[PDB]
């Protein structure tokens, strides 16, 4: 079957910025792709809609996905609070890579990051499971709101999200 | 005239590096955890009758980025090595921080203070005696703190300043 595509409509203090769409590599990372897909549609009764990109560090990545604590510490998967690292087949080769954030081995939840540069030192520690399809210019625009410690100068949110 | 001190706060994730620093700088505590990337603060204080400008680098409890962490250690003059009294792994982690600091600064005599934080909590796993003995083996002070109640907070940072001053004036 074909890899699913999901979208985020990004807002800045509630004003639309643009749409980012992602190809999810279900063909190579099915369990991790399925988690992100289901969190994007909200079909389990919880997910990304309304949550924030809480940590944006220019030159590195935009990180979000905490819909449970809303403070960068939380999140949960469709499989429970955490799930194991599925594989490390794919690498952090450049801008647009979509990868799981974690707190060490086998702690995937819902937090994720979009690379804005090659982050090869994360290879083998974070599971890569997708890439930006359309809207990299939106991701680049989100960087304007980050800083060296990741704090954002305006609220960058996933105002809407779903499956295409 | 005043004197300036470059202090660096290190220790495992969640032990209270930021809560200690924020209590010193801003005189408040919050139970909400905001994981650190990197933050720096400046505050003027009086220590032993002398005016002191404290530069505090609050580091993250991660170990991955050795190039950056080594530069923190090269620039820093004194190190607050923090563990939590209810986190035995964090206490076991202490010797790694001391070894890294000695390696980077190429010295067996680096100003440092061992801090056992969260002493207000009822869930202690590390005995005070064990930490006292470790500090003695290193030749450095040991101070028990609580960022929540402010116990020992000034004492920990001011003792570190005194250790830098003694080292520089040897
Ligand atoms: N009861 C109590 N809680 C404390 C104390 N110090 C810190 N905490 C709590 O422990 C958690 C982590 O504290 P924090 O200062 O963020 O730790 P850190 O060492 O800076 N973490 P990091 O490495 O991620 O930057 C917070 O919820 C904070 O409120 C303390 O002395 N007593
Ligand atoms: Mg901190």
């Amino acid at each position: 079957m074909v890899n699913p595509t999901v979208f985020f409509d990004i807002a800045v203090d509630g004003e639309p910025l643009g749409r980012v769409s992602f190809e999810l590599f279900a063909d190579k990372v099915p369990k991790t792709a399925e988690n992100f897909r289901a969190l994007s549609t909200g079909e389990k009764g919880f997910g990304y809609k309304g949550s924030c990109f809480h940590r944006i560090i220019p030159g590195f990545m935009c990180q979000g996905g905490d819909f449970t604590r809303h403070n960068g510490t939380g999140g949960k998967s469709i499989y429970g609070e955490k799930f194991e690292d599925e594989n490390f087949i794919l690498k952090h080769t450049g801008p647009g890579i979509l990868s799981m954030a974690n707190a060490g081995p086998n702690t995937n939840g819902s937090q994720f990051f979009i690379c804005t540069a090659k982050t090869e030192w994360l290879d083998g520690k974070h599971v890569v499971f997708g890439k930006v399809k359309e809207g990299m210019n939106i991701v680049e625009a989100m960087e304007r709101f980050g800083s060296r410690n990741g704090k954002t100068s305006k609220k960058i949110t996933i105002a809407d999200c779903g499956q295409l | 005239s005043m004197t300036e001190y470059k202090l660096v706060v290190v220790g495992a994730c969640g032990v209270g590096k930021s809560a200690l620093t924020i209590q010193l700088i801003q005189n408040h505590f919050v139970d909400e955890y905001d994981p650190t990337i990197e933050d720096s603060y400046r505050k003027q204080v009086v220590i032993d009758g002398e005016t002191c400008l404290l530069d505090i680098l609050d580091t993250a409890g991660q170990e991955e980025y050795s190039a950056m962490r080594d530069q923190y250690m090269r620039t820093g003059e004194g190190f607050l090595c923090v563990f939590a009294i209810n986190n035995t792994k964090s206490f076991e982690d202490i010797h790694h921080y001391r070894e890294q600091i000695k390696r980077v600064k190429d010295s067996e005599d680096v100003p440092m203070v061992l801090v056992g934080n969260k002493c207000d909590l009822p869930s202690r796993t590390v005995d005070t005696k064990q930490a006292q003995d470790l500090a003695r083996s290193y030749g450095i002070p040991f101070i028990e703190t609580s960022a929540k109640t402010r116990q020992g907070v000034d004492d920990a940072f001011y003792t570190l300043v005194r250790e830098i001053r003694k080292h520089k004036e040897k």
